[PDB]
């Protein structure tokens, strides 16, 4: 009745740090359809977020993609932060420049 | 182009 | 190759916190053309991609008028599948549907749909003779019934079949030059070490258009689908999708994995080893 959502945080193009790039929250195959992302820059949510129109696959479930521009430094730590009913705390994902 | 047709169920 | 136009809608209902939230997108193959959400300020069909904004104030006022009575129509249904189902007035639902065509590359129609979900589950269906229903249960056999009497059937063919077809195929023409056409992925592999004995090996694909794609691992000719870890398909945010494969190997027998990719845009299946 009620299905979690997975959640893929990503780059557009390959991650080169001092370049412009995207950064990525694929949220998909969740129901319903209330959900909250964030995206994260060392801990803290990134102001300026943009995201799809809510669609949905065959199966019904629905899927989302919060976006945001950002520029890559190797210091600094990027997460997508996903709340839902189907969640008892928000998941925090993590940006992993080899997924 | 949308359709212009509605059946309510 | 094929093409597609599709309409997609959500309804929500919001108890005690005003009129139902509605969330419509139209797209033809795997790029979204035409929005409108009910929460935003605009109140109309809104542009969504390069070549559907040469189109008039008519057609906007047209599609506007159109969608608009499929959000007051789901707010009926919203509270007619409520009891159908002996569901409170208190609790969140939601209605999906999804209608479109299909054309082949010389134009001709191949194929139409409508379908309609309740709360994530199938509820009714248009039967691909478009002339029949297929209900799910014995509550959506209600609204069978009631399409039967009203030949709903009739009037969606005509459209399905008919003026769907018309219109994507000016689109297609319309958006002939900048329609993300067969872009062919770009592949490669990466290998991670888990351990001093054992290593990840990925198989990615990248930057490809239309979204179907087929990543599989061999090893030794067999297969191992349940030792693979294969991501959903992902959007890139440009028009362009991703997706990678990854397998756990024993350091030093990398060179017994194979990976394998199949796109539209591939005159042979790529094969990659490490």
């Amino acid at each position: 009745i009620q299905r979690t959502p997975k959640i893929q945080v990503y780059s557009r193009h390959p991650a080169e740090n001092g370049k412009s790039n995207f950064l990525n929250c694929y949220v998909s195959g969740f129901h319903p359809s209330d959900i909250e992302v964030d995206l994260l820059k060392n801990g803290e949510r990134i102001e300026k977020v943009e995201h799809s129109d809510l669609s949905f696959s065959k199966d019904w479930s629905f899927y989302l993609l919060y976006y945001t521009e950002f520029t890559p430094t190797e210091k600094d730590e990027y997460a997508c932060r996903v709340n839902h009913v189907t969640l008892s705390q928000p998941k925090i994902v993590k940006w992993d420049r080899d997924m | 182009a949308l359709h212009g047709g509605w059946t309510t169920k | 190759g094929s093409h597609s136009m599709r309409y997609f809608f959500t309804s929500v209902s919001r108890p005690g916190r005003g009129e139902p939230r509605f969330i419509a997108v139209g797209y033809v193959d795997d790029t979204q053309f035409v929005r409108f959400d009910s929460d935003a300020a605009s109140q109309r069909m809104e542009p969504r991609a390069p070549w559907i904004e040469q189109e008039g104030p008519e057609y906007w006022d047209q599609e506007t008028r159109n969608v608009k009575a499929q959000s007051q129509t789901d707010r009926v249904d919203l509270g007619t599948l409520r009891g159908y189902y002996n569901q409170s007035e208190a609790g969140s639902h939601t209605i999906q549907i999804m209608y479109g065509c299909d054309v082949g590359s010389d134009g001709r129609f191949l194929r139409g749909y409508r379908q309609d979900a309740y709360d994530g589950k199938d509820y009714i269906a248009l039967n691909e003779d478009l002339r029949s229903w297929t209900a799910a249960d014995m509550a959506a056999q209600i609204t069978k019934r009631k399409w039967e009497a009203a030949h709903e059937a009739e009037q969606l063919r005509a459209y399905l079949d008919g003026t769907c077809v018309e219109w994507l195929r000016r689109y297609l023409e319309n958006g002939k030059e900048t329609l993300q056409r067969t872009d062919p992925p770009k592949t490669h592999m990466t290998h991670h070490p888990i351990s001093d004995h054992e290593a990840t090996l990925r198989c990615w694909a990248l930057g490809f258009y239309p979204a179907e794609i087929t990543l599989t691992w061999q090893r030794d000719g067999e297969d191992q689908t349940q030792d693979t870890e294969l991501v959903e398909t992902r959007p890139a945010g440009d028009g362009t999708f991703q997706k990678w494969a990854a397998v756990v190997v024993p350091s030093g027998e990398e060179q017994r994995y194979t990976c394998h990719v199949q796109h539209e845009g591939l005159p042979k299946p790529l094969t990659l080893r490490w």
